DNA sequence: GGGGGGGCTATAAAAGG
DNA sequence: CCTTTTATAGCCCCCCC
């Protein structure tokens, strides 16, 4: 196909190496959300790369929304950085993507019912309960949902080949079901 | 409708610390004081 | 001259992506110098 | 809350206050026990006296949460109240629960 | 009253009390 | 479990137009 998966979010982690002082970080540092009794961590966001920061006193932290791994990664930089003018010796340990989401449109309809009677030991679909068939690839490891309006999700990847991969995996199977 | 809702809070403030400044053993003259000093800052 | 701020009370804050809708009350307000006041007011900002 | 006290109300009431404290007129537990009188008559005063409604949009600059306080900072803000129009580029709000 | 806006449902993954 | 993110999409209820 001339199709190609876009990615949409990617989920990273990095260990800055110190504890926090979380009220400190929410009282002096912009855009941040501290409800210790709701949620442990600091909520952060930036505006670019446009990303959400989960920040624990342990000193490791998540990092949300990035498009890209080298947005992911610079946000995670960031966020550090903040943290480390707010007067903390932030390092910047063990960065590593988690998950990555992609999403693309094959351009035509499908038998969902037809492919997840067919592909049974692969997929669940319950139209009722969710509009999208759910297909559980093992060859790459990613989970795609389908749906009848031909748009498809893929996530579980932890690197960008993987999405690609499954995609092309998936798109002939696909084929196998339009829409007449 | 603003003048209005001051000149009623600073009554009701002033007529409610009244008895502080006399338990304080502080001049009612200074209570008036305060009451003046707080409605010409607001002009 | 004047900071124009707003002290107030919060029903509801809400957000959605970067859609920020406040549901607020019982404010005073000193915009461009003058003081106002609300029993409630409504507002949306994209952030 | 003593949310008010950075009001023009409340910050004429303490510096009012402070002269007093200054010229010994009066001592600083006194003061406070004033501005407790205060916080409790503007709150009363709010809540039963205005009734009145407004609007305001513009472009969220900052938000922060911490003790259940949200502290807001808008730019190019449009404060509507029935009778139209008024025009900010800059505006601060804190807000208690 | 209704619509539209919010929420629910489903997917992956990390953080640590 | 709490929470965040994001593509996708059907059905639910409710607010105040």
């Amino acid at each position: 196909s001339g199709i190609v998966p876009q990615l949409q979010n990617i989920v990273s982690t990095v260990n800055l190496g110190c504890k926090l002082d979380l009220k400190t970080i929410a009282l002096r540092a912009r855009n941040a959300e501290y409800n210790p009794k709701r949620f442990a961590a600091v909520i952060m966001r930036i505006r670019e790369p446009r990303t959400t920061a989960l920040i624990f006193s342990s000193g490791k932290m998540v990092c949300t929304g990035a498009k890209s791994e080298e947005q992911s990664r610079l946000a995670a930089r960031k966020y550090a950085r903040v943290v480390q003018k707010l007067g903390f010796p932030a390092k910047f340990l063990d960065f590593k993507i988690q998950n990555m989401v992609g999403s693309c449109d094959v351009k035509f309809p499908i038998r969902l019912e037809g492919l997840v009677l067919t592909h049974q030991q692969f997929s669940s679909y319950e139209p009722e309960l969710f509009p999208g068939l759910i297909y559980r690839m093992i060859k790459p490891r990613i989970v795609l949902l389908i749906f009848v309006s031909g748009k498809v999700v893929l996530t579980g990847a932890k690197v960008r080949a993987e999405i690609y991969e499954a995609f092309e995996n998936i798109y002939p199977i696909l084929k196998g079901f339009r829409k007449t | 409708t603003v003048p209005k809702l001051y000149r009623s809070v600073i009554e009701d403030v002033i007529n409610d610390v009244r008895d502080i400044f006399l338990d304080d053993g502080v001049d009612e003259q200074v209570l008036m004081e305060l009451k003046t000093l707080w409605e010409n800052k607001l002009m | 001259d004047t900071e124009n701020v707003v002290v107030c009370q919060y029903d509801k804050i809400h957000r959605s992506k970067n859609k920020w809708k406040f549901h607020l009350k019982d404010g005073i307000m000193n915009l461009n110098g003058r003081d106002y006041i609300f029993s409630k007011a409504i507002g949306d900002a994209e952030w | 809350y003593q949310l008010y006290r950075n009001t023009t109300l409340g910050n004429s009431l303490q510096e009012s206050l402070d002269e007093l404290i200054q010229s010994q007129q009066i001592t600083p537990q006194l003061a406070l026990q004033v501005l407790l009188q205060f916080d409790k008559a503007i709150n009363a005063a709010l809540a039963q006296r205005v009734r009145n409604r407004v609007n305001f949009r513009g472009s969220l600059n900052t938000y922060r949460f911490c003790d259940n306080v949200w502290t807001f900072v808008l730019n190019d803000v449009e404060f509507r109240e029935v009778t139209e129009l008024i025009k900010v580029d800059k505006v601060k709000i804190v807000a208690c629960d």
